[PDB]
């Protein structure tokens, strides 16, 4: 294939965050699969930086939420920028209960990877408007 | 496949009315096999039998609606409460029709009782819709009935939470007594003329004949009245010019009835449609079994939405009052009742009639007049404070200074010593010095009169438990300024963050720090970075003025506890008293401010200041919460300022040494 | 009467909380009558104690609860200590809800007064374990 990975795509989201010095952050990751290994490469991106990141917590779902013991992790975040990995069905539900927690709030960013980032077309909406994501889709340079 | 409905009414043309609403009921429900009938009750003059009677007939009938309708009753106590109470061991709906009490509004009390109409608290609410119009600010409570005193003073301040302004002066006393003339006055001598009055006829009669006598009806006097105030010999007492309210169709029983049979029966319709339906037992013999439907009834009774009446939109809030009410707005012209408005549930509309007023023009009185003689309460301090005693009979020696200044006194009223040593010696004095010439600048900037008098004691005032009910209350020149016995404290005032965040502040006039009092090994202690101050002993012998800021200061600091629990054991009451024990070398050191102690060392050579200069913050002038005596002020002593005024006050004080 | 008012109670209940240094806390106020009176007293007991309380704002009820509106200002809620007023069937849903929102848990604490509290045989399974209540139920001075 051409583009970048999963880690590069990592690498340029907190390249954003570099560049902005937006040093207090969260992670939450649920199950979808390759998990770990993005987890790991955050702690050695962490370790191998000039910044010295505030890096809270792993907030881990287990499965469909309860909205009992998830929110206790979720009532956790007091930072900025939350980093949620996750696919295009979970993230309405995770979406629509932080808006319930009021958690999408002005300094409350939201950055998504580009496999969550779905059809252009089919936009749920439970998005909020200033939703940061990256991806390789690129229309100044088509197919041919 | 029957509904009973009991009502203790009086009249026969009524009840044949009641008995046709009830046919009338079943006209356009279909020919639904459900039957109602009606049980009314007269009235014998007696409370405790009645009760039984409607009790145990209402028992013994198992009605669902229980109606009182006798407005024009005799007996002024007004009480339907214990056949509702009966009802409420049951938990059945009584639809009171005639009184507006604020003791029915209490839920917790009047389990099951409903009504359409709202008790008085809420024309407050149209009083501020006049504040929506008019424009008005600060207003001036009068309350004498406390059963629903403590009701309207939450209305009022649930009204006041969206604003966030505050009542100027709120009052509640036993009715009865005829001697409020006094904070009346007190009242009078307060910048605003808004009077609200919540009593029975006879106190509002007797405030109409006090504001007759003081001649406290004149121009400017804001007057706003209800109903029960315009009745009886308080509407032959009341001055012409007077604002009331009408309620519309507040006596007329006629279509009321029709409108409580009209909710009654959709309400009754609108229950057969559900599931659950319990009856009430024969309860006067071995049933004591509560009707398991009552909350659920009552949950039918919330939601319940009406378009029918010659009212208009009748409707349920949380407290069961009556939603979206016409109200008529009376004006008293020449002993004549003129109608000046309408109002609908949210706005007010004047009709073509003209408002004509007590006082002058047809336009509203703004009656929010700055007070022009500014209460001035003062501390004694040493040097800006000077207060000599008069010559011969309330005069003072027009001396005069080496600069060729003459001192401009003035005549302040202050105490004698100590309350354990003066018991009551108040004398008028001569005030003069530094802040009493900043005073003779702000009268010359801006005219505006004063009265300068002293507080009572020697504190500037510290936030104390008061020994009930554990309150906080302030004392001192804060606790005579929030009590508006005193308008503005011209004072070096210590700025905080405690006092910021009760009353507004000004500019600092004055800008300086602390330092430590001594008398001429080391001599000097160089500041509170001494490791022998730090754990003190019975040698170096420090305090403060007891009540002072620099002790709350020290409060604040969660580090020098050890000063804290050392310095209260030698606390003086004044700072000449410091000065004076200093003088027999008796202290040790002693924080206080720098250019007074300067000054102080420039008269005496012996007292020396130390070098360091810590706190470094400002003095200005105590002031009141928003009020148009702050930008003004704050101008001019900005202009004081920038002119070499500073200058001359130094010339006068500072710059001048011996 | 024989008795104790709720006034001198929630003087009781705020000398408990300040003897315990549980100074961030919260209030929970239903429809229940009674209730702009327990409000009042609360703000000028705060207002008249050398505490300074970190009083959370007061959620408030209209009608028993969508869980829609009273969502929103129960998930405003990260306090430890939770006050509430209100009778028995009312809070039966009120801790079914806290339950359901995770409210519950270790830190989070729960104090109600003597009228919710009812008789002492009638105890629902959805009481938490460790409810404070503070009654004048004396079963060393009987009635004679």
């Amino acid at each position: 294939q051409f583009g970048a990975s999963i880690q590069q795509q990592a690498t340029v989201m907190l390249k954003i965050m570099q560049d902005y010095d937006w040093h207090v952050f969260s992670l939450v990751t649920t199950i979808f699969p390759g998990y770990r290994d993005f987890i790991s490469f955050i702690k050695t991106t962490v370790d191998n930086s000039f910044v010295g990141w505030d890096m809270q917590n792993v907030i881990t779902l287990d499965t469909s939420f309860e909205d009992a013991k998830t929110q206790v992790q979720l009532k956790k975040i007091h930072s900025s920028v939350i980093l949620l990995y996750c696919s295009k069905d979970e993230a309405v539900l995770i979406l629509s209960e932080a808006r319930s927690l009021g958690l999408t709030g002005y300094d409350f960013f939201w950055i998504v990877p580009s496999l969550v980032s779905g059809n252009t077309e089919l936009i749920p909406k439970e998005f909020p408007s200033g939703l940061i994501s990256v991806s390789y889709d690129d229309w100044d340079y088509s197919l041919e | 496949k029957i509904v009973n409905i009991g009502a203790v009414l009086s009249t026969r043309k009524h009840e044949q009315m009641f008995r046709e609403a009830v046919n009338q009921a079943n006209k356009r429900h279909g020919s639904w096999k459900i039957q109602l009938n009606a049980t009314s009750v007269t009235h014998k003059p007696n409370a405790i039998q009645m009760a039984l009677s409607v009790c145990e007939d209402l028992i013994s009938s198992q009605v669902y609606a229980i109606l009182v309708s006798h407005p024009p009753t005799p007996n002024d106590h007004f009480t339907p409460t214990p056949v509702s109470y009966t009802a409420g061991f049951y938990r059945i709906p009584v639809l009171g029709l005639t009184t507006r009490m604020s003791i029915y509004s209490d839920k917790s009390i009047h389990l099951s009782f409903l009504r359409t109409v709202p008790p008085y608290s809420h024309q407050s609410s149209v009083w501020f819709e006049m504040m929506r119009v008019y424009n008005w600010n600060h207003i001036i409570l009068l309350v004498s009935d406390d059963h629903e005193g403590r009701a309207a003073q939450k209305r009022l301040e649930t009204l006041l939470e969206e604003r966030e302004s505050k009542a100027e002066k709120v009052l509640q006393f036993d009715p009865g007594t005829k001697n409020v003339t006094a904070l009346l006055m007190e009242a009078r001598e307060l910048e605003a003329r808004v009077i609200i009055l919540s009593a029975s006829e006879d106190d509002a009669a007797t405030v109409y004949r006090a504001a007759a006598m003081l001649n406290m009806t004149g121009s400017g006097y804001v007057w706003l009245v209800g109903e029960r105030e315009i009745s009886g010999n308080a509407l032959r007492y009341a001055p012409d010019g007077i604002i009331g309210l009408q309620l519309i169709n507040g006596k007329n029983e006629s279509a009321h009835i029709s409108d409580a049979v009209g909710v009654v029966a959709q309400a009754v319709h609108e229950l057969l449609e559900k599931e659950n339906i319990t009856d009430p037992p024969r309860g006067c013999v071995g049933n004591t079994n509560i009707w398991k439907t009552g909350p659920l009834f009552k949950r039918v009774l919330m939601s319940s939405k009406y378009a029918d009446g010659v009212t208009g939109r009748v409707e349920f809030n949380e407290d069961g009052d009556r939603k979206f009410a016409n109200y008529s707005i009376m004006n008293l012209q020449n002993r004549k009742l003129v109608q000046v408005g309408i109002y609908n549930g949210t706005h007010v509309i004047p009709n073509d009639r003209k408002i004509i007023w007590p006082g002058g023009e047809t336009e509203k009185p703004r009656g929010y007049q700055m007070s022009t003689r500014l209460k001035i309460v003062t501390i004694h301090q040493e040097p800006f404070v000077y207060v000599k005693p008069t010559m011969s009979d309330g005069t003072c020696k027009e001396e005069f200074t080496v600069n060729g200044d003459p001192v401009k006194k003035v005549i302040c009223t202050g105490p004698n010593d100590t309350s354990p040593g003066s018991p009551r010696h108040t004398v008028p004095q001569c005030c003069y010095g530094f802040c009493i010439d900043l005073l003779i600048k702000l009268a010359r900037t801006m005219n505006f009169t004063y009265e300068v008098h002293l507080v009572a004691d020697g504190k500037f005032g510290t936030q104390e438990r008061v020994n009930n009910s554990n309150k906080k209350e302030w004392n001192g020149m804060m606790g005579e300024l929030l009590s508006g016995q005193a308008d503005m404290i011209v004072a070096p005032l210590t700025i905080n963050n405690e006092r910021a965040q009760y009353i507004e502040f000004s500019k600092p006039f004055k800008y300086q720090g602390l330092t430590i009092l001594v008398k001429k090994p080391e001599e000097r202690i160089t500041g509170i970075n001494d490791p022998r101050l730090r754990n003190p002993s019975d040698k170096f012998i420090y305090a403060t003025v007891k009540q002072s800021s620099v002790d709350i200061y020290f409060r604040r600091q969660v580090e020098l506890s050890t000063m804290y629990r050392h310095m209260e054991k030698h606390n003086y009451e004044s700072a000449a008293e410091a000065i004076q024990a200093v003088r027999d070398n008796k202290l040790h050191a002693f924080i206080w401010d720098s250019a007074v102690l300067e000054f102080e060392a420039s008269q005496k050579c012996d007292l020396v200041t130390t070098g360091e200069l810590f706190f470094r913050s400002g003095f200005g002038i105590g002031m009141r919460k928003d009020s148009p005596w702050k930008q003004n002020v704050s101008l001019s002593i900005l202009k004081s300022h920038e002119n070499g005024f500073m200058e001359d006050l130094d010339k006068t004080w500072v710059r001048y040494q011996e």
